[PDB]
């Protein structure tokens, strides 16, 4: 039982720590988008309608 | 009434491999099976999958609708209009029977 | 009373008994040429006298 | 271990018919090679 | 959907061309990869569904059912590889192929745009499921469980085929997107009454509706562990998914045609919850518990309200993870003592402490402890049925009490008390078993953080 | 039989059928049936045992009686129309006689009694011809005269055959009797749709022939004629048990296998005609067929029956029977459903 | 081509290769009757092909690489254990006898196939026609049950009817007291446990049933232990035979073609030796039969059809 919990903890942290750090670095150094009016005669890409950089990247890459 | 093999003995994986993970009798295969389940099950699907779900781009327009409702409420109150009307459709485009 | 009995009885159990009985009726035959062709005569007679398949 | 049919289970399907009745009581399986003795 | 159908098909050659000792490692690894990619289906829009082609589409109802479907396959493989260890290689590969083909039919069933295509795949699931139960079940009664499972389903499904074909002739199309715009009201008449019954009875047997449920406890007690997991987690939800779609074209006749089935469900849930209090077979107790849980789903689908449809979707997903986990928990005991009698092995918490924790969490979800999605879905249905008729809160409330009683009776009977003296082969829990339990409960409890993704199209 | 004589007799069985299918004159249709019956008797008698003689005699009496009724219908038709053209008949009594005659030839209930007996009494290879090729000639005549057929008569025959075939097979352990009752049930489906869409009669006939030929060939491969003899296949050729299982499920009409295609298309055509009760009853009654198909799968593929010690000797020798076209037939028997729209080539 | 209707049509008829030396000869007699020695002398002198008596492992000698297989693939039938414990609870006595009839049936088909394909005669030591003398002896001594005898007669009824009897049957008559004396000199410890009642039963069945039956349809030559030493007189006796009885006179190329199609396909030969008659002696459970069949396929050159086994050196498999 002890070995399983240690293995479970290790593999969650194997990616959980890098993700937690990646999220923090994205939040601090890239930041969120700023809401703005659509400039006259401008056609935003479908992923420019979202605020958080990770959400924008998900929309641009997969959706 | 026949020639039949007796029922086999029940095997315990720990007797021959005390470090067995319960996946396979072969210790090398047993460890690799443990790793793929844990890496792909927990490190990938659960951790990245939860991250992916948390950052979905405005799932089902819920945030857009709130921003849109704020705009409509501001506009309709600045011009004395009702916040909401009982009719969904303009009655001038409806021809009642009779 | 309900789950191991009556719900079992009022459908799956009774249905299977019906088919098993009908199967014995259909297949319990004597293999006699005389009887089979005699039933052909009855069939042809019914088709005309009772059902008017000839019209 | 997993149950598999035994002789008693198999004998259900070796009779002349699947559903015994009084009428077919005397029926017997046909010859293995279809040839009835003269 | 080809990005899921084709890799699912490729799992077959991967299994057959794998080294002898790597069939379980390879199929598990790559079925987990497919499950990962299924999250891309979560691109759901507020107004329109995600319509891939003339054949397949995905909306907020099918998306969670697809993600649950593709998640279960790797879990089923982990759950099956121990009792299949003595099987010869070709038959192991055949067993895995049946599981892969089931996933292939299921993902296609949930995304089929046309109802007759849905019907064919909805029936195709019978074949692999029947083969798994009758070929790899353990006891003599698996042959009869296969027949009851097969003929109950076909008894209702053949009328559905006639009704669907009739609808296509009358309306011109069975494309679900077209039916949304071309649907016409159903006027009272004896013809429409039987059209209603033909459209719904097949799905009622799958749920199963109380009265048509006797096949389910048979199937579970005889099925192998993977057979029970898919049966309980996903196959029962075909009926609910079909009802949620077909009810579109049955209004307003469903207003009064629902009554006999609501009474069966409302009373049935109490009867089957009470039956669980006296079951002697652990697998039979859990199977009866599913009938009680799906009675709620039938009522929610039939009363046809936005809250009830959201509760049904949450309940279908929550029950799938919970019920599957309970079967895996019961199976881990079975692999030690080789019996399903609940009273045989007691006080197991003293011998398997961590496994007793999984039993606790599975029980707590089964009785719908807030804020688990089990409670969210059940609460939404209770909220909606109270508006349907205030008196229903008495039946819903009573069922809550009995559900807690039998969930904890199961926990107290097997985990607490004194261990059976003569049982001395309770070996410590394997990593495989502990991982299997955690891959059920962890996604279940995580979903509490973001319930909206399992609340369906009415959200 | 001398091999060249066997070939010449088979070519005459085929020629008799072909004459029926290409004839425009009722006399030549009658000749086609006479020639076909002349050549089929020797292949039933080829094993010279009392059971074969009884089967040939029972077969001869049934088919000779049917051909006499057919000639009677032809002559009545000549009297009331003064012509021999193969087409709709010009007198209702002629139509009843011709329809009844062809029902006797097809072995449809209540003229079915001979089919299980004759099939049981002749070798498997002879039974394969009797239950497949022999259906072609009567079906091709029904295809041409259906506009004049009495709707009540033909649908009554179809309903009886579906019921009798389904109930009769439940009590059978002999594989040749099972196939015979399965044939009667399937003939019912073919003729139920004939009044509405003849093309669906052809589709059901073609798929039925393919599946029946697959079953008979698979029985011949191992020389099995009883349920228990077939239950030993798992201990000799495991692959065959899987092919038997798939073919039987297809014959049961389960999706997504090929045998679901004709029942699906026949239900469609009838519903387009506002025939709802009849297709529903037929589909439910066909569950009887699925039951004794599934019983065979249980004792063949899904469980392992007891074996004998002498089976070990058979392990050392390969299957030397021809099994002509079997790999192709089994694939068509099971995997054709995605190609269903191809049925229009029969239009 | 492989023999078949086409080869038959293209001129390959049995009567073209057959002569007056195309004969089937079987040597019978009790145990330790010198029948094996005489069988080799008739064969070599007459120019025929000698078949040693079919034993437990005969089928192995004709398939694979010809070496005997582990006993488990013969069902653990043992002739030694039959002498030690003829009344063993395992049912070894009848299981052995049922196995031996099948082996003889296969050998008889082999011998007939050799005769029809080449026209050369063959010499056999006992055959399916005389196999029952051992079954009768076992029953009379209480070694097998009456149900076993019924199974044996069922299998024999639907198998023997297909074949033709020997042209010549040769019987070497040796009284039981001398057989019991010769067994001692041969000095096999297991065979030394045989009793005279068993031997007398074999003698009775031979004289009471076999020879009277074989005379009505074959040529029977009976010799004493002394007379059988002079093989040349025996070979002289055979050559002056008339052959005016038995079915062989009624055969033609058409009937012999049908016979050759049967005997060349061994699975068709052994079809009824495994009729589904659930006798405890010969019935094998599913678990045991599955396990043993799996081991068989793992033996060298036994997984695939002959010629498709890379593990024993077969080549060009991707073009075969
Ligand atoms: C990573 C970054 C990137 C993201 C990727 C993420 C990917 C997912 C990974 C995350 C999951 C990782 C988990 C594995 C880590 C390794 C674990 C380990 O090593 O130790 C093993 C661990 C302890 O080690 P051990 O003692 O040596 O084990 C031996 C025994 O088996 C031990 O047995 P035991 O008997 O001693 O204990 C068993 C059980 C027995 O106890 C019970 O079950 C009683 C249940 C009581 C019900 C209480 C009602 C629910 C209250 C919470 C509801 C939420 C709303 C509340 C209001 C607002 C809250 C803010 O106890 C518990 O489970 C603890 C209960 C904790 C929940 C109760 C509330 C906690 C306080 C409130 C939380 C506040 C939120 C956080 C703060 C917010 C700011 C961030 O034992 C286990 O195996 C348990 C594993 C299962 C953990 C469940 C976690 C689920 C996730 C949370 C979802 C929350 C949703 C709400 C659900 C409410 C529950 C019904
Ligand atoms: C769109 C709807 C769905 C698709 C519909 C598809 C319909 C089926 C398509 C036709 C399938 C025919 C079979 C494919 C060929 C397989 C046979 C093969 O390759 O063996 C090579 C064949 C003999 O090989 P084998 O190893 O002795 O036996 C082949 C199988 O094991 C034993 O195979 P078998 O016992 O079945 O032999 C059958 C063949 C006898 O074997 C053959 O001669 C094969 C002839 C195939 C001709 C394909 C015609 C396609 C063109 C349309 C006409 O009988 C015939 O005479 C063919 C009629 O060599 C040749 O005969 C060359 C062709 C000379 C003429
Ligand atoms: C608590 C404090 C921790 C931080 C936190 O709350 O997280 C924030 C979020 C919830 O809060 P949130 O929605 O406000 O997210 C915060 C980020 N922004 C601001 C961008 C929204 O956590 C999650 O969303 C986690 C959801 C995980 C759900 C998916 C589970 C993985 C799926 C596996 C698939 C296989 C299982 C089968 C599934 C069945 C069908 C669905
Ligand atoms: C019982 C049999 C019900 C008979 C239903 C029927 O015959 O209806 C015929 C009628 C067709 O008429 P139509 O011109 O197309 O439209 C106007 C309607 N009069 O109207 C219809 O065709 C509507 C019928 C739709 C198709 C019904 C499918 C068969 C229903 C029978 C089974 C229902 C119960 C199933 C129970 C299974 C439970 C295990
Ligand atoms: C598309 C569907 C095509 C179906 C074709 C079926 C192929 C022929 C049947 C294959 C059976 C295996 C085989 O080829 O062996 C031939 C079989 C041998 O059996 P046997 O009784 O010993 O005959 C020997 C003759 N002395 O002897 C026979 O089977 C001869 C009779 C077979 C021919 C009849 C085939 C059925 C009719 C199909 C009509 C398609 C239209
Ligand atoms: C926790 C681990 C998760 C792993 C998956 C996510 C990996 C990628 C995370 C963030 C990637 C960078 O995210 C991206 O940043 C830039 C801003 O710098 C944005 O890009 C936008 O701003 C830049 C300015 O920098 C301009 O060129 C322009 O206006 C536009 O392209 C994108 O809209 C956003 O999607
Ligand atoms: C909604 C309508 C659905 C229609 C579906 C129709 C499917 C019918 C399938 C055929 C059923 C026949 O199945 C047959 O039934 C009978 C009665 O139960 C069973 O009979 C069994 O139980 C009865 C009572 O103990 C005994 O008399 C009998 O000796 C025993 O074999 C047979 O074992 C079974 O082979
Ligand atoms: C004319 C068109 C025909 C198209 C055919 C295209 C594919 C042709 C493939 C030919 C090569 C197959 O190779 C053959 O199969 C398997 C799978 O590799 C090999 O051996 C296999 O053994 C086991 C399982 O069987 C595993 O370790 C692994 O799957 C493989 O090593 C065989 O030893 C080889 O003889
Ligand atoms: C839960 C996590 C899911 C993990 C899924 C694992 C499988 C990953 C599949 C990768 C798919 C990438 O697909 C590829 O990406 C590029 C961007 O780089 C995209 O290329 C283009 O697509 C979008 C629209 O589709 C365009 O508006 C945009 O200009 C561009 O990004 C395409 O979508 C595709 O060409
Ligand atoms: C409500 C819509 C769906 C209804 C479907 C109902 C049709 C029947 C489905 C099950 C068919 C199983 O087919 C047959 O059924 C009967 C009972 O029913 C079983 O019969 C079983 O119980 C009977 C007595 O109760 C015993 O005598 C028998 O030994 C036992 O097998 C057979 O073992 C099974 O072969
Ligand atoms: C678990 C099983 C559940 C079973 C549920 C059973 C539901 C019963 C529904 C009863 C209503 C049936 O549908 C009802 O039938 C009657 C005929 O009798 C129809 O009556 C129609 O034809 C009659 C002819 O006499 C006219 O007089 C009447 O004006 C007209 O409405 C109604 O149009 C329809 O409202
Ligand atoms: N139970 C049984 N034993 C048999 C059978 N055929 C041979 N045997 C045994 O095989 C052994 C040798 O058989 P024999 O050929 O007759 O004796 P031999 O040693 O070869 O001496 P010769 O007669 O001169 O050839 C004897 O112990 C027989 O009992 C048989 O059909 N059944
Ligand atoms: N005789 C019938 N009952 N039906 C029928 N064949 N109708 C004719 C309609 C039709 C359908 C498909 C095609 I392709 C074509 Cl050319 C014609
Ligand atoms: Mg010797």
């Amino acid at each position: 039982d002890k070995r399983f919990l240690k293995l479970l903890r290790f593999y969650i942290l194997l990616t959980g720590i890098p993700v937690a750090i990646g999220i923090t670095l994205i939040n601090v150094f890239i930041g969120e988008a700023e809401l703005a009016e659509i400039p006259e005669g401008y056609v935003p890409e479908h992923w420019e309608y979202f605020k958080h950089p990770i959400s924008r990247w998900i929309a641009r890459t997969f959706f | 009434r026949w020639q039949e093999d007796p029922e086999p003995e029940d095997e315990n994986l720990y007797e021959k491999n005390p470090d067995s993970h319960g996946y396979d009798k072969d210790p090398a295969v047993d460890i690799w099976n443990m790793r793929v389940v844990f890496f792909f099950g927990f490190s990938i699907v659960l951790v990245l999958g939860s991250t992916f779900v948390a950052y979905l781009p405005d799932y089902r327009m819920q945030e857009w609708a709130r921003r849109e409702a704020e705009r409509l409420v501001k506009y309709r109150e600045a011009h004395g209009l009702p916040i909401m009307e009982s009719n969904c459709f303009d009655p001038s485009k409806i021809q009642l029977p009779e | 009373l309900l789950d191991l009995i009556w719900l079992e009885a009022i459908l799956p159990k009774t249905i299977s008994l019906a088919q098993m009985k009908a199967s014995t009726l259909v297949t319990n035959q004597k293999g006699l040429i005389k009887l089979y062709f005699l039933s052909f005569l009855i069939t042809i007679l019914i088709s005309m006298i009772l059902f008017n398949f000839h019209e | 271990r997993q149950w598999q049919p035994d002789v008693e289970w198999a004998e259900q399907y070796g009779g002349a018919v699947m559903y015994p009745t009084k009428e077919t009581a005397h029926w017997k399986p046909p010859p293995w090679n279809d040839v009835d003795p003269p | 959907m080809l990005k899921y159908i084709i890799p699912t098909i490729m799992l077959m050659p991967l299994t057959w061309l794998s080294k002898n000792n790597m069939i379980w490692v390879n199929s598990t690894a790559h079925s987990l990869l497919i499950s990962f990619t299924s999250l891309l289906l979560m691109n759901q829009f507020g107004d329109n569904s995600l319509n891939f082609s003339l054949l397949f589409f995905s909306d907020s109802l099918s998306t969670p059912l697809l993600i649950l479907t593709m998640w279960l396959l790797p879990l089923m493989l982990m759950a099956s590889q121990h009792h299949l260890s003595k099987e010869n290689l070709t038959r192991k590969k055949l067993f895995i192929t049946m599981l892969i083909s089931l996933q292939l039919f299921l993902i296609m069933t949930f995304t089929a745009m046309e109802l007759i295509l849905f019907y064919i795949l909805f029936e195709a699931t019978l074949v692999p499921t029947l083969i798994i139960i009758t070929r790899w079940g353990n006891q003599t009664e698996r042959l009869n469980a296969g027949l009851y499972f097969l003929f109950y389903t076909l008894a209702g499904s053949l009328p559905l085929l006639v009704a669907l074909i009739y609808i296509q002739n009358t309306v011109g199309s069975l494309n679900f997107l077209m039916l949304q715009y071309w649907v016409q009201p159903v006027h009272n008449s004896w013809s429409n009454v039987f059209m209603w019954l033909a459209c719904m009875m097949a799905f009622m047997v799958k749920m199963p509706l109380y009265g048509l449920h006797l096949w389910l406890p048979k199937a579970h007690v005889e099925a192998p562990i993977a057979g029970s997991m898919v049966l309980a987690a996903v196959l029962l939800k075909l009926g609910g998914y079909g009802m949620l779609r077909i009810t579109l074209i049955l209004n307003p006749m469903t207003d009064f045609m629902a009554y006999p089935f609501i009474m069966l469900s409302l009373w049935g849930m109490i009867m089957t919850s009470s039956i669980c209090l006296r079951q002697t077979d652990l697998k039979s107790l859990i199977a009866y518990s599913s009938v009680s849980h799906m009675a709620l789903v039938i009522v929610a689908i039939l009363i046809q309200t936005p809250w009830s449809y959201m509760g049904a979707t949450a309940l279908m997903i929550a029950h799938g993870l919970t019920s599957s986990m309970l079967f895996c928990l019961a199976n881990s005991n079975y692999e030690r003592i080789h019996s399903r009698t609940m009273i045989l092995a007691r006080g197991l918490q003293t011998l398997l402490p961590l496994m007793a924790t999984w039993w606790l969490l599975a029980s707590l979800t089964n009785l719908a402890l807030p804020p688990t999605i089990n409670l969210i879905g059940e609460l939404f249905v209770v909220m909606s049925t109270f508006s349907w008729s205030n008196i229903t809160i008495i039946l819903m409330g009573v069922n809550m009490v009995i559900t807690a009683l039998y969930s904890l009776y199961m926990l107290i009977m097997t985990q607490r008390g004194k261990y059976t003296y003569h049982i001395n082969n309770i070996s410590p829990s394997f990593t495989r078993e502990n991982a299997l339990m955690s891959l059920h409960i962890l996604p279940l409890l995580l979903l509490t953080l973001n319930p909206k993704i399992i609340l369906g199209p009415l959200y | 039989m001398n091999p060249i004589i066997f070939i010449i007799i088979l070519l005459t069985i085929m020629l008799g059928t072909i004459i029926v299918m290409i004839s425009s004159h009722w006399l030549l249709v009658w000749i086609g049936f006479e020639m076909n019956m002349l050549a089929i008797i020797p292949i039933m008698m080829k094993n010279h045992n009392p059971r074969a003689t009884e089967a040939s005699t029972k077969y001869f009496l049934t088919q000779s009686t049917a051909s006499m009724l057919l000639m009677m219908a032809v002559i009545i038709n000549l009297m009331f129309s003064g012509q021999w053209t193969v087409m709709k008949l010009f007198n209702p009594m002629a139509s009843m006689l011709m329809t009844m005659a062809l029902a006797m030839k097809l072995g449809m209930a209540p003229f079915h009694f001979w089919v299980p007996e004759v099939t049981q009494g002749i070798p498997l290879s002879s039974g394969l011809i009797l239950l497949t090729w022999q259906k072609l000639a009567p079906m091709s005549v029904l295809y041409q005269i259906f506009p004049s057929i009495n709707l009540n008569l033909i649908l009554t025959l179809s309903v009886l055959s579906i019921l009798i075939g389904g109930w009769g097979g439940l009590n059978q352990t002999q594989l040749r009797k099972i196939m015979a009752y399965s044939s009667i049930a399937h003939m019912g489906w073919m003729t139920a749709v004939l009044p509405y869409n003849p093309t669906m009669t052809l589709l059901n006939l073609i798929i039925y022939i393919i599946m029946t030929s697959t079953m008979f060939t698979m029985f011949m491969a191992n020389s099995t004629t009883t349920t228990l003899s077939l239950s030993h296949t798992w201990n000799k050729t495991p692959i065959m048990t899987v092919l038997i299982l798939a073919t039987l499920l297809s014959m049961g009409g389960l999706p997504p296998l090929s045998g679901f295609m004709p029942k699906w298309m026949i239900i469609q055509e009838m519903t387009k005609n506002n025939s709802i009760i009849l297709p529903t009853f037929m589909a439910i009654t066909a569950l009887l067929n699925l039951y004794f198909y599934m019983r065979l799968t249980y004792s063949t593929t899904l469980t392992m029956f007891p074996s004998t010690n002498n089976m070990k000797m058979k392990w050392q020798f390969p299957l030397m029977k021809k099994m002509t076209f079997l790999p192709t037939m089994v694939v068509l028997s099971t995997m054709m459903l995605p190609l269903t729209p191809m049925l229009s080539v029969l239009e | 081509l492989q023999y078949g209707p086409l080869a038959y049509i293209l001129g390959e008829k049995a009567t073209k290769k057959m002569t007056e030396k195309s004969k089937l000869i079987t040597v019978d007699g009790n145990i330790c009757s010198g029948k094996s020695k005489l069988a080799k002398e008739i064969a070599e002198k007459l120019g025929l092909k000698h078949f040693p008596e079919a034993g437990i492992h005969y089928v192995d000698s004709t398939t694979g690489d010809g070496k005997p297989l582990p006993v488990q693939f013969s069902g653990n039938c043992s002739l030694e254990k039959f002498y030690d414990d003829p009344k063993s609870n395992d049912g070894n006595s009848y299981r052995l006898q049922a196995w031996l009839y099948a082996s003889r049936l296969l050998q008889y088909a082999d011998a007939l196939e050799h005769l029809l394909s080449t026209g050369q005669g063959v010499v056999l030591e006992r055959s399916i026609y005389s196999d029952f003398v051992f079954l009768e002896a076992m029953y009379r001594q209480g070694f097998i049950r009456k149900q076993c005898v019924d199974h044996y007669n069922q299998v024999k009824k639907v198998t023997i009817c297909e074949y033709l009897p020997p042209h010549v049957v040769v019987y070497v008559d040796v009284p039981v007291p001398e057989v019991q004396s010769r067994i001692q000199k041969k000095g096999n410890p297991h065979e030394m446990k045989i009793t005279s009642a068993y031997l007398q039963d074999i003698e009775n069945a031979y004289k009471g049933t076999f020879l009277p039956e074989m005379s009505e349809k074959c040529e029977v030559l009976q010799y004493s232990a002394w007379e059988a030493q002079d093989a040349e007189k025996v070979v002289e006796d055979i050559e002056y035979l008339k052959y005016d009885k038995g079915p062989w006179l009624d055969q033609n190329d058409r009937k012999l073609h049908k016979l050759r199609m049967l005997v060349q396909d061994k699975l068709e030969v052994l079809n009824y030796t495994s009729i589904p008659v659930f006798l405890p002696e010969v019935t094998v459970g599913a678990h045991q039969s599955d396990q043993v069949f799996q081991e068989f396929t793992e033996l060298p050159g036994r997984k695939y059809r002959a010629g498709y086994n890379e593990d024993v050196g077969d080549k060009w498999i991707w073009l075969k």
